[PDB]
């Protein structure tokens, strides 16, 4: 009897979730097919996404819905004309258990203040309606020795659009050096987004 | 059998802590340390054992007179939002007391709210720049937030308060340059459930004299 | 990190109960589904307060499980602050409701009596 | 005359239920003393469901009276047009959440997974 | 054993309603006491209305709570001392079952129009439960110009053509010799009862 | 046994009325006349005789090929908020034929509105005051009312629509005093609920002059 996989994982960033597997060196090179099967599907069954493939990955980015939704994943092993049983993976969110990159940050002096734009991840691009989505930015304002952090919710639409998102911070002619980090925060299980690339400036 | 309920119980509700304290129970004939039991109730709700499953921190049968719930970790404790109501009892062995009962709170209507921390003033023409923390990290900022004011005004002169402003950063516009100003930070709780506003204390008093031009 | 305290809870329940294997998935949903078919809080009242008297019926039956009682009444709790908006008169003029029973000869016939002012205004204001 | 279809069939009911004798008057009220504690239609909604689910109930239970049957599916129509404003998909996705049941194994693990993403839009936005 | 009352009956004319009954003579004269229970009070128990009173009628408008609420309305007679078995009404709902005075009408001419001013009867203005379900949603204001009547209907929720004292109707009008005849009644809110027509109003175009 | 079913049925929603109507059924070896049993339903609901005691009118074991809910009494037949269905049979004794189900129906949604009756037009000072009656008498007024257009033109002009108005009495001001004008009246019902509306039929076109002055 050919033997099951082992060690199946689910890893994402981005909202692009790919499947791995451990499987044993044998004399002959095994394929595998990988089974995806949602949550919230009228009458729901196995989707296949890999079919008879030799690697061990798969890359099931078209058989996410809704980000927020579970999905399960399986995966069995044929080698010649026999196959094995399959290999079920735990319960995957890609809003709970994925990572999102970060945020964009630009900087720019005006008159009385600082604006900081922070664009949301690569990850919203034009290019559906889901749970998944982010609620707060933390946004970390380091001037001099101390750093203090700022939250620019979502739905305030003074302060944020559906592109960017902006902050005004008054500064003096003083020597001074403001860095600025800034992460989000996703809106059911809190997940933070990678932090962005700390952005400074000089008066 | 009975024992001498716990003395005058207190809850204190300073910022995001979360500290149940008593007085002792003693007796004139003891032969160990006698032990506490503190348990939580919801509105309409079943009395839980404050255990370490149950709110991550140990007080059943705990030789200390108080119980630090925020101790652990951030956002541990009782959420801000929920109705709490919490009772006491002081135990040696198959001996037990009477339950002192507190009275119902809510986190967020209940606080005594801190004044903001690391307050750091820069000086400009006729003006000054105040960036300050919060007085304590909340979770949800759209259930709960901060309303800051600024109490600014000449040395000897009358008060006058600017404000209410969300940002942590404001900037104290027109101004007479080249003279010294006193100012004040004071910060304003708002839950948007209750309607009803919880006034938080003044920082202290610093006064900075602004740029000539 | 920070999040609501139902999550923490709620995907405890989803362990005890093995609603985290794939077989849930199966014969579409109950909830979900219908819930998005709504976006008018109106329309979403109606819906939610049948999901939600669900709920409390449910929780009722397994208040005998101690493993659960934890997590079972932190979201009853939560429950009661997003959806009664931590209104006490709202909660339990709610429980009074669904505790009727519907086969008491007594609360029929005030059922019947009622119904016609109930008609009355269970169309909106003007 | 001019009279919502219901009055005329309710008070039908109340004759074939003797629910006009004096002796209903007792035990206070079961729905509209609450609903006069609510004005605020999203208040109201959330009460007048459970009202309109327990006069479904009741209905279900009758069905097998021929004296009243057009009294009463005529009062079910002008619920379908009162509460759920003729909307059928309304009136058939409320009539799917009632007949779920509690004690269905199946049913309660399902209500317990998709139970975080209910929490999650239970407030408004 | 005396004989119990019969023939109870309850009229109601602006939510004044009076009970009536009928009782055999006898030598001695008897007395009676009516009883009130009305729905929607915690733990209803009858209410004492006339006590102890020789005559046939009851004034029970100070026990009328909502007047869209049902109550009931029984009376026994006592005959020395010794009592009689109550004598019980059927129900009584004094927004369906009762009578609405007429609203009170004023017309006046303009330039191009004709202001007519709907007054609502004077029971719902006052200085007897509010926020009640009884009251009226629409006016059917019978406007009939020389031979030809046609019927209108003003809404009681229309802001800009109500308010707590009146209703109005603008109806243009032309310089030729014209007779308009208006009389107006109300519908109730629930039961549809129509209030009294009100006393038919004329004005004429003498140019 | 099975009989063949009634031909070519329609449901006439003019105005309040309300009429089946249908094409009769005819046998090579008829003895006796066919009846006919009509049965309604609302939306999820049991079919229903349409007998006097359900619905005021009695047309189960009726000879004749027509049923009018309408014609019994003010305020008889359907409510036009309602979802009706209809469905007739032809029966001879045992026998009888297959069930033709008609469309449902709601009657504010399908009706086909007639054009206001009883128009009378009086000549004013550059201006024409126009008075009609509604197309039908409406119950409830807040759940559907109508709309009036009026069509009006100078002879050998180009048309004007004035409206939409909710009164049934209107002034067409600004006028070019003695100067004939023709006009047609127009209704439009509109439900609430369906935010899509019945266009009215027009009146027949009256020409009438204005005052002098
Ligand atoms: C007024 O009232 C009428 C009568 O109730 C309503 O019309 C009905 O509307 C329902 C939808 O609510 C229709 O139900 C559908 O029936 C389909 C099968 O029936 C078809 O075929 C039969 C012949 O055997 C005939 O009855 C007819 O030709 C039908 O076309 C089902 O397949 C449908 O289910 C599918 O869709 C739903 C929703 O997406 C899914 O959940 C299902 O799984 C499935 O995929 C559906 O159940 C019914 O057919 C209608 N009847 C008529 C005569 O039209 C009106 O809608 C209502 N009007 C208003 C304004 O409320
Ligand atoms: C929070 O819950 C507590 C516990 O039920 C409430 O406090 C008591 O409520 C009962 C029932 O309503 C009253 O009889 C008591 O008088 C209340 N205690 C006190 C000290 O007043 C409390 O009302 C709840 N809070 C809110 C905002 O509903
Ligand atoms: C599978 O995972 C376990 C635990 O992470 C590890 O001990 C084991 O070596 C893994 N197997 C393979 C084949 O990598
Ligand atoms: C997975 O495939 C999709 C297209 O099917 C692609 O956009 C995505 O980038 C792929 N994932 C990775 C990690 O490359
Ligand atoms: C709690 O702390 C006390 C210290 O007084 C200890 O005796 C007790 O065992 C602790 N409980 C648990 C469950 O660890
Ligand atoms: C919290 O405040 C409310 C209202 O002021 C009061 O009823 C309650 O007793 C307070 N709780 C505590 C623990 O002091
Ligand atoms: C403010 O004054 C108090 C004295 O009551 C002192 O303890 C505290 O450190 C002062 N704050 C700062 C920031 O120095
Ligand atoms: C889905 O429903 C069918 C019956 O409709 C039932 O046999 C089946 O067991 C259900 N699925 C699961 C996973 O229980
Ligand atoms: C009112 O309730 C009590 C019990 O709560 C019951 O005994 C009584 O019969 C009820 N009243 C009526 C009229 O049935
Ligand atoms: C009482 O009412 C009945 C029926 O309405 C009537 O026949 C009888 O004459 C009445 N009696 C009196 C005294 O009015
Ligand atoms: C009935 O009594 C009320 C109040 O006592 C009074 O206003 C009303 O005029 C009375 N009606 C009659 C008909 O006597
Ligand atoms: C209905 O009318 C028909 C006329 O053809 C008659 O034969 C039948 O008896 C009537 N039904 C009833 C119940 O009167
Ligand atoms: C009534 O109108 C609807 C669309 O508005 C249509 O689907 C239906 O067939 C119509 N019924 C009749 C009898 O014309
Ligand atoms: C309108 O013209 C038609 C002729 O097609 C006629 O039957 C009808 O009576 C006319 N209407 C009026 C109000 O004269």
């Amino acid at each position: 009897s050919v033997p099951t996989p082992t060690n199946v994982t689910i890893e994402s960033y981005n909202m692009n979730p790919i499947v791995y597997w451990e499987y044993q060196i044998m004399p002959q090179v095994p394929v595998f097919t990988v089974e995806v099967k949602n949550y919230g599907v009228k009458n729901s069954e196995w989707i296949d996404a890999c079919i008879n493939i030799s690697h061990h990955y798969c890359n099931i980015s078209d058989h996410v819905g809704d980000p927020s939704n579970s999905l399960w994943v399986r995966v069995k092993a044929r080698v010649g004309q026999k196959e094995s049983a399959y290999a079920k993976s735990e319960e995957f969110a890609v809003c709970r258990d994925g990572k999102i990159g970060p945020p964009k940050l630009d900087i720019r002096k005006e008159e009385k203040q600082i604006m900081i734009d922070i664009f949301h991840p690569s990850v919203f691009v034009n290019g559906p309606e889901t749970i998944c989505y982010i609620r707060v930015y933390n946004v970390y304002v380091r001037k001099n020795g101390s750093e203090i952090k700022y939250k620019i919710l979502t739905q305030n639409e003074d302060d944020c659009d559906e592109i960017r998102c902006q902050l005004a911070i008054p500064v003096s002619s003083l020597n001074s050096q403001y860095c600025v980090s800034a992460e989000g925060v996703l809106n059911v299980w809190g997940v933070t987004t990678e932090k962005s690339k700390e952005v400074c400036i000089t008066i | 059998s009975q024992l001498p309920a716990p003395q005058h119980p207190k809850i204190r509700l300073y910022n995001a802590e979360q500290v149940l304290s008593w007085e002792p129970v003693a007796l004139s004939n003891s032969t160990r340390p006698v032990v506490y039991q503190v348990q939580f109730k919801y509105t309409d709700s079943k009395w839980f054992t404050a255990d370490i499953m149950s709110i991550g921190v140990n007080c059943t049968q705990i030789t200390a007179t108080e119980c630090d719930f925020t101790a652990a970790s951030p956002s541990a404790g009782f959420p801000m939002d929920f109705n709490v109501t919490l009772r006491l009892r002081a135990e040696l062995g198959a001996l037990h007391s009477a339950w002192v009962t507190m009275p119902w709170f809510q986190h967020y209507r209940n606080v005594t709210v801190g004044p903001p921390e690391n307050i750091e003033v820069t000086p400009g023409e006729g003006s000054l720049i105040i960036r300050f923390s919060s007085p304590f990290d909340i979770a949800d900022t759209s259930t709960a937030f901060f309303c800051y004011y600024v109490h600014y005004w000449e040395k000897g002169g009358i008060q006058q308060v600017k404000g209410p402003f969300r940002s942590n950063s404001i900037s104290l516009d027109n101004l007479k340059p080249s003279r010294v100003y006193c100012l004040q930070v004071q910060a304003q709780l708002l839950w948007n459930k209750s309607n009803i506003f919880r006034v938080g204390h003044l920082s202290n008093i610093s006064c900075y004299e602004t740029m000539a031009d | 990190g920070s999040q609501d305290p139902y999550v923490k809870e709620a995907e405890n329940l989803k362990k005890y109960f093995n609603a985290g294997h794939s077989d849930v998935a199966d014969n579409g949903t109950l909830f979900l589904g219908i819930l998005k078919n709504w976006k008018e809080e109106s329309d979403r009242k109606i819906m939610q307060s049948q999901i939600v008297s669900f709920y409390f019926k449910l929780f009722k039956n397994f208040k005998d499980d101690q493993s659960i009682q934890k997590s079972v009444e932190t979201i009853k709790e939560d429950m009661n602050v997003k959806f009664f908006n931590s209104n006490k008169k709202k909660r339990d003029d709610f429980e009074k409701l669904t505790n009727y029973s519907v086969t008491d000869l007594n609360v029929q016939r005030k059922a019947i009596h009622e119904l016609i002012q109930v008609m009355a205004e269970l169309s909106p204001a003007a």
